[PDB]
């Protein structure tokens, strides 16, 4: 009924291995762009 | 559609901006991030739990009545 | 006034090679930026296979 | 100057993916927009490389799955995929419907109607793309869902036989069926396009409701990158289904032979069906449950119209974020008791949930935005 | 200038055109790399069950 | 101070606090939504407080972006709101309504 | 025709520019036969032979 | 001049004790910023190229 | 609650706009039993009749 059975299970190996390197690596890419926003300091100088 | 330029008014306010290759990525994830999830849980918790719960127990409630329906009573 | 503007301390945020205001930061820029372009490296790397 | 802003072709890119303004603080909820556009095209490449080797003759046509997951190089990675992607399909939509719902994004009038036909659209899609395998499911499922057109008086019949192509399901319907699910897609875009096409005119909603004009970000490279990390999510989910449970999201009974003569005890929709199939089941009357089902889609047509808080989100609407959570479990309530067969309770249990989901959706909720506008006092 | 990192930029990251030869090279070796060790960990997981390690008493 | 009045203050500030957009020091008026009458209230604003008001707004949207809150000390206090754009509001919906009236003569 | 690009300027932007597109020709030579898997070329690659 | 980008630009060059900065300086209408950033930029580019 | 539309224009204009939407509902009405060929009414008129 399933003859692909090996193959899916030795391609799944390689896609958890991939997967947990490519997501931190990623996710570090967002965080490097959006911490210039993340740090901003905003400030009201009114004229009185 | 819009553009930069032309979008509202706005006056006497002041901007600092750090750019990304002087500062951490990740400067206190653990040491503030955890905190902040906890509050973000406990603020939320009263408003999304009790409709599920509600929900659990009908679902096991109906599960049990429908299990013992289909066993016979004598006579 | 004007002459009161004063940028905020982001020492919280600054990495810690460029915490010292005391020192030339021109030496420890390429070692941030080899850093940050590593890790593009290895994803475009890991997105290419 | 730029010849990226004065090209007659960029300057559509330029004003819809790189200098777009954006407000800065959309959530994750605001991925499943472009998700959508990732599944759809994903189901289009994938679902073309499988009529590569598909025949809709009614002799053939469940063979020639086999021979695609048998004999095809990667033929089941390519059939599994074009399967699971279809579920991820419809959980990126009712994730982006409820995102609009809860966050009043629905008074932008256009962008919403045009998304509710394109709902109905992916629909009839997904429902006829479930015919062309021919298990025991595909033809019953074709069998009730025309036969629903019966109840139409005094020309339902005509307008079921005219569908068919004949007496009963055969041949005739399943050629068509292919046609149909073949091209139905590239409308699905083009409405698409006009989706976006009316939503620049205003740009994005937010979290909170208030405008943002007052602090807008450039779409590249903030959320172009955000958009990237969510895709690879997508990614991850899609292949832990195709490489560990392919099976675990479909019914056994499709990988039977279709038999016109014994329709199976046990007979289910698709999950993404199920809470309709509630609806219509739980009033025992034909012509009285097919309007419920209709109904129970359409009434989003008619969310606008309900509106009665000054405020737009409900962030700040405590009762209103109480009923809406009200509303996820009674649909959940809906979905289970849809899978369940019909027997007591569920019969009670069902009535008494679809009774529940037009309350809170017609009366409930206005009287809860009232309230909330007269305890601030305007 | 004797960090790893500093070296790596001055040699390969400045520049885009050794940037993008450096990637499709860094590929390639990953590539080969990767493939090995994913296999020899399928292969020891499953310890004489797939066929390979039962052809040999079938065949001379 | 009576039986019924202090139960419904009571319970209007239970609401405002539960509401929780003082949390981002923002005013009730703040959140309102912007359409065409309160676009033109909105308009008809005094230089301070459109400036006031746009000032808000902004350190609101940005703390939402660093899904951050103030500290308690800032909240907006519930007897302290004010009101300032009612006036004007109620002005340009009188205004409407007369024109509406003249309409059906 | 194009006679207007003959000048000492034009030469020494080509003498400034053969390197980079020197390196994107490597990078693109590279680029086709590692997606084609040429075993041409690559069987005199050291460490890369063993995979055939 | 012939686009209309600005009203004026300065390049400067202010020096200190081993420190300084090197750039530039611009006026203009606030529909032009843009477009003179891109062309500033574009001429350092190309005299470092 | 559209209840801004209760006065004496409206019901003047209601009354001057009255004619052209019985007429258009005519057109769609007689365009409908001639596409549709609809035996139940077109029985009954003298001419057409004749080509059942
Ligand atoms: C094939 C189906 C659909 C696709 C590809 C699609 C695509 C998109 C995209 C790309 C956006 C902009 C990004 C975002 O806001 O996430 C968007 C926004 C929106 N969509 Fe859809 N959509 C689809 C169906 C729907 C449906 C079924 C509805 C509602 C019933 C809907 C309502 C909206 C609304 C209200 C917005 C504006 C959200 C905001 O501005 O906050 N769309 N859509
Ligand atoms: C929104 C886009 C689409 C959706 C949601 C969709 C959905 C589906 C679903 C749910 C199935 C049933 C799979 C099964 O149970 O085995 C299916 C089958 C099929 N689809 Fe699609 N489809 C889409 C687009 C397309 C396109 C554009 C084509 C071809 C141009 C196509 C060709 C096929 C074929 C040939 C089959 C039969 C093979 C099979 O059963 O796997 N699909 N589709
Ligand atoms: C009610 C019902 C359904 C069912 C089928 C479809 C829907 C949703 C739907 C509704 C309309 C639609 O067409 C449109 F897009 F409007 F053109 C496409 C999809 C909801 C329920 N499907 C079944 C499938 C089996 Cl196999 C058996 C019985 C049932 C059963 O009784």
């Amino acid at each position: 009924a399933e003859p692909e059975h090996d193959h899916r299970k030795r391609m799944g190996l390689k896609m958890l291995l991939m997967m947990g390197l490519l997501l931190p690596l990623v996710y570090a890419m967002k965080r490097h762009k959006w911490s210039v926003l993340k740090s901003r300091k905003l400030a009201y100088r009114p004229p009185k | 559609g819009r553009q930069f330029g032309h979008l509202t008014r706005v006056r006497h306010v002041i901007t600092y901006s750090l750019s990304p290759f002087e500062q951490r990525a990740f400067p206190h994830y653990f040491s503030k991030g955890i905190p902040n999830v906890l509050r973000r849980t406990r603020a939320c918790i009263l408003r999304v739990a009790p409709p599920f719960v509600a929900f659990y127990l009908v679902y096991t409630w109906g599960t049990q009545e429908f299990e013992k329906s289909k066993r016979k009573n004598p006579a | 006034s004007h002459t009161d503007i004063k940028v905020p301390d982001f020492s919280d945020y600054r990495r810690p090679e460029v915490l010292d205001s005391t020192k030339s930061s021109k030496e420890s820029s390429e070692a941030r930026k080899g850093f940050s372009y590593l890790v593009t490296a290895t994803t475009t790397v890991g997105v290419a296979y | 100057t730029n010849i990226r802003k004065s090209h007659p072709l960029m300057k559509i890119v330029n004003n819809a993916f790189i200098d777009l303004p954006a407000p800065s603080n959309i959530s994750s909820w605001w991925n499943f927009g472009s998700l959508l556009g990732i599944c759809l095209i994903l189901q289009i490449l994938t679902g073309l490389f499988l009529a590569m080797h598909y025949t809709s003759d009614t002799t053939t046509a469940f063979s020639s799955v086999t021979h695609i997951c048998r004999d095809v190089n990667y033929g089941w990675i390519i059939r599994y995929m074009h399967a699971n992607g279809a579920s991820m399909f419809f959980i990126c939509l009712y994730m982006h419907v409820g995102r609009g719902l809860y966050y009043g994004s629905y008074t932008f009038l256009e962008t919403w109607n045009i998304g509710v036909i394109l709902l109905l659209t992916v629909m009839a899609t997904a429902f006829m793309g479930y015919v062309l395998p021919w298990g025991q499911m595909s033809f019953w499922g074709a069998t009730v869902i025309t036969n629903l057109l019966s109840a139409i008086p005094y020309i339902g019949t005509n307008l079921v036989e005219w569908i068919w192509g004949g007496f009963s399901v055969d041949k005739a319907t399943l050629t068509r069926f292919f046609a149909f699910h073949f091209i139905l897609p590239f409308i699905i875009m083009a409405i698409a396009m006009v989706h976006l096409l009316f939503l620049h005119e205003t740009g994005s909603n937010n979290p909170t409701g208030i405008s943002s004009d007052v602090d807008k970000i450039p779409f590249h490279p903030y959320y172009t990158i955000k958009d990237i990390l969510g895709a690879l999510l997508l990614i991850l989910a899609l292949m832990l289904l195709v490489l560990f449970a392919p099976d675990l999201l479909g019914d056994p009974d499709n990988y039977t032979p279709a038999n016109p003569l014994n329709t199976p005890p046990h007979i289910k929709p698709e999950w993404y069906f199920l809470f309709a199939y509630a609806i219509l089941r739980s009033i025992p009357n034909k012509l009285g449950g097919v309007l419920a089902l209709a109904f129970s889609i359409l009434i989003l047509a008619l969310i606008p119209l309900l509106h009665t808080s000054k405020q737009r989100s409900m962030m700040f609407r405590p009762l209103s974020q109480c009923l809406f959570w009200a509303l996820v479990a009674d649909l959940l309530t809906l979905t289970w008791i849809g899978g369940q067969p019909v027997e007591h309770p569920y019969i009670t249990i069902g009535q008494l949930a679809s009774v529940l989901y037009f309350l809170l959706i017609l009366v409930l909720m206005p009287t809860a935005g009232t309230i909330e506008n007269k305890l601030l006092k305007w | 200038a004797p960090t790893l990192t500093a070296r790596l930029y001055s040699l390969l990251f400045r520049r885009t055109s050794t940037f993008a030869l450096t990637i499709v090279v860094g590929a390639l070796f990953f590539e080969r790399a990767f493939d090995q060790g994913a296999d020899a960990i399928y292969e020891h997981i499953n310890e004489g069950k797939l066929w390979k390690h039962i052809k040999h008493k079938y065949e001379n | 101070v009576s039986a019924s009045s202090r139960w419904l203050e009571g319970i209007r500030k239970w609401y405002y606090n539960a509401a929780g957009f003082n949390k981002l020091g923002l005013m009730r008026d703040d959140t309102i939504h912007e359409n065409d009458d309160v676009k033109e209230a909105i308009r008809r604003l005094p230089e301070n407080l459109y400036n006031d008001r746009v000032f808000r707004i902004k350190r609101a949207l940005d703390l939402s972006m660093r899904q951050q809150i103030l500290p308690k000390e800032q909240w907006t206090k519930y007897e302290e709101d004010k009101s300032y754009l009612e006036p004007y509001l109620k002005e340009v919906i009188r205004e409407r309504k007369e024109r509406e009236e003249w309409a059906k003569k | 025709m194009l006679t207007r690009f003959l000048g000492p300027r034009y030469r020494q932007l080509a003498r400034n520019w053969v390197p980079t597109a020197s390196l994107w020709g490597a990078v693109g030579a590279v680029g086709l036969v590692w997606a084609t898997d040429w075993r041409l070329i690559l069987d005199w690659v050291p460490y890369i032979n063993g995979k055939f | 001049a012939t686009n209309k980008l600005c009203q004026s630009f300065q390049t400067f060059n202010i020096c200190y004790a081993d420190t300084g900065l090197l750039g530039a300086h611009f006026v203009c209408d606030h529909m032009s910023i843009d477009d003179m950033m891109f062309v500033l930029q574009g001429q350092w580019m190309r005299l470092c190229t």
